[PDB]
């Protein structure tokens, strides 16, 4: 991966072709990209895809399965309590690399393809250095969080919120994620 | 439950282009 | 005179 | 799409302009006062700063703006008018090294562009090369906050 981080963002598919495609299981669109945009008929957030496989927060994909050409694809892991799930990274997408170096500078990669700087405060925290409304970041869990490098330190979880105003982010460390795999 | 889709992407691979005029 | 944008860079790298 | 970085000419040379807030931004050695040219006609500049080489007039059309840079890194990277990338270090307010230097013909026409971190966020504006027996290695910038600043 290189820097500087520059991302952008291309919807594939409306509510009506996500419920068809939700229903059916069978997605047999085309698929690119390090993070994917990602829905159920409840809620939509994201899925980093990082070393072959495509994570996203439990709390939003559950146990369900991924729609697929083949139809619907179950997952690989699942772990409630990390609040993580992982399905076989679609045949299309470009995997993440784990971060090797431990940098406090952390990037945050929104729904809307926009890059936001976070410090790290610790293994599952980092604040923001320039706080956004929530609304801003809902719908962004399961999105990466990049070290200057472009590798995945950690998966978006939760928002630290005040009077509307995140302040902080809440991650789940890559480390859970190898964790999750030999568990 | 129904299956999670796929509905978009974001491409971090993407490099500075001058867009070709089209 | 007057300056002219004679094309456009988008840094994402966005296609199309 | 819509583009960040505007590549201009003004018969006399090319170089470029950038969209920070809304505002498309270049260097006053390049557009001078001139007005910027609109399918409805000639926009006028909304800040003129001599002082600080710096010019910007209401962003375009087919055109987006960059966020200012807020992490503080001194890892930049300078766009040039052919899309190339090249990595700066901040030495200080105004000055940054390449990491590589280059010859200063690779350089050329990028007056204006955005001085970008680990983000994509803008941290200044290329006001000049600066450079030792025809190979650039370091560069003269405007830090968005003179920007910030002048609107
Ligand atoms: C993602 O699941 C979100 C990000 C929203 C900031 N995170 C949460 O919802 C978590 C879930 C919880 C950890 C189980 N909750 C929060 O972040 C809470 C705060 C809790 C903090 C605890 C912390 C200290 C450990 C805040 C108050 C929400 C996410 O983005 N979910 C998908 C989503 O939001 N979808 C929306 C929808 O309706 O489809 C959406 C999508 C796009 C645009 C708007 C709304
Ligand atoms: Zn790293
Ligand atoms: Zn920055």
């Amino acid at each position: 991966m290189g820097a500087p981080i520059t991302a952008y963002a291309q919807q594939t598919r409306g509510l009506l072709g996500c419920i068809i495609t939700s229903l059916t299981g069978r997605d047999k669109n085309q698929v690119e990209g390090e993070v994917q945009i990602v829905s159920t008929a409840t809620q939509t957030f994201l899925a980093t895809c990082i070393n072959g496989v495509c994570w996203t927060v439990y709390h939003g994909a559950g146990t369900r399965t991924i729609a697929s050409p083949k139809g619907p694809v179950i997952q690989m892991y699942t772990n409630v309590d990390q609040d993580l799930v992982g399905w076989p990274a679609p045949q299309g997408s470009r995997s993440l690399t784990p971060c090797t170096c431990g940098s406090s500078d952390l990037y945050l990669v929104t729904r809307h393809a926009d890059v936001i700087p976070v410090r790290r405060r610790g293994d599952s925290r980092g604040s923001l250095l320039s706080p956004r409304p929530i609304s801003y970041l809902k719908g962004s869990s399961g999105g990466p969080l990049l070290c200057p490098a472009g590798h995945a330190v950690g998966l978006f979880r939760a928002a630290v919120c005040t009077r509307g105003v995140a302040k902080a982010v809440d991650f789940i460390p890559v480390e859970n994620l190898e964790t999750t795999m030999r568990s | 439950k129904g299956s999670v889709v796929i509905v978009g992407r974001i491409v971090l691979s993407g490099k500075p282009a001058i867009i070709p005029k089209k």
